[PDB]
């Protein structure tokens, strides 16, 4: 029991080029923090971020599915803080919160057509997001849900 | 280059389709061309597509400079200029290299009345 090691199964499966160089342009910025997570979702996906760029791999082949860089209002680009996998009427996304100098915006980001399809500026600075529920109305798989939410 | 209809007598016809600005043309009988900015090689058409409505045939043209451009064959002017790199996700190092293996496709629906451009 006293030394469990793990063994390693491959080489190192690197990320394109055009992630790894999309990842760097934004270390130029001191305050740039690289940030990455695998998603907790079926769909095997990975995703990076650094100021605001988003990158989104394969959890397996570390191939990019999917890239973007969010605009911001003012001069200084926003900051992708949270992000989360969610899935919707058959589709999947990343639900994104991001930081900017005057506020917060939470994006629903479509991987499909990689996009956002929705927005929604928040009162404060987002430090993270959580999905409760990925459809609505008066299911039975709402009844958990106080009846409120239930709208 | 125009050719007659094969039932009729006539002349083949050559037209040439240029940006010209409204003040290049204004302008064209006071300035020497090296001051005119001759279109560079890299305006270069590198895949081509036309698509007729009515009695018109409208011209698309994907060039080494990264840009689409549409123009109307009947009125000879560029309608539309759009720069394919604002879809793209730019490494300073692009806007720099020619375009060499750029494709564009058309296809256009009588139902709907619409015309899709694929790059």
């Amino acid at each position: 029991m006293q030394n469990l090691e793990a063994q390693v199964t491959g080489s190192l499966v690197a990320f394109p080029d055009v992630t790894q160089k999309a990842l760097k342009e934004d270390e130029i910025n001191l305050d740039s923090v690289l940030r990455g997570k695998f998603s907790t979702g079926r769909t095997s996906l990975a995703w990076l971020a650094c100021g605001p760029q988003l990158e989104i791999t394969n959890s397996v082949t570390g191939e990019r599915i999917s890239a973007y860089h969010f605009s911001g209002l003012t001069e200084r680009p926003p900051v992708v803080v949270a992000v989360k996998e969610f899935t919707w009427q058959k589709k999947t996304g990343l639900l994104v919160g991001l930081v900017e100098a005057e506020g917060s915006v939470l994006c629903l980001y479509d991987i499909g057509i990689s996009k956002v399809v929705k927005a929604v500026v928040l009162p404060g600075s987002v430090t993270a997001v959580e999905p409760i529920i990925n459809h609505g109305g008066a299911s039975a798989s709402t009844q958990h849900l106080h009846q409120s939410l239930r709208w | 280059i125009k050719m007659p209809p094969h039932d009729m007598e006539g002349l083949v016809t050559i037209a040439e389709l240029k940006q010209s600005s409204v003040m290049q043309r204004l302008l064209t009988g006071w300035m020497p061309s090296s001051i005119r900015g001759d279109q560079g090689p890299a305006h270069l058409p590198v895949s081509l597509a036309v698509h007729t409505l009515d009695h018109d045939s409208y011209l698309f043209a994907l060039c080494q400079d990264h840009k689409l451009r549409m123009w109307s064959y009947k009125d000879q002017m560029c309608l539309m200029v759009a720069d394919m790199l604002e879809y793209v996700p730019v490494s300073k190092d692009i806007r720099q290299t020619a375009g060499t293996g750029h494709k564009l496709r058309l296809a256009f629906s009588e139902t709907l009345g619409i015309l899709y451009l694929g790059v």
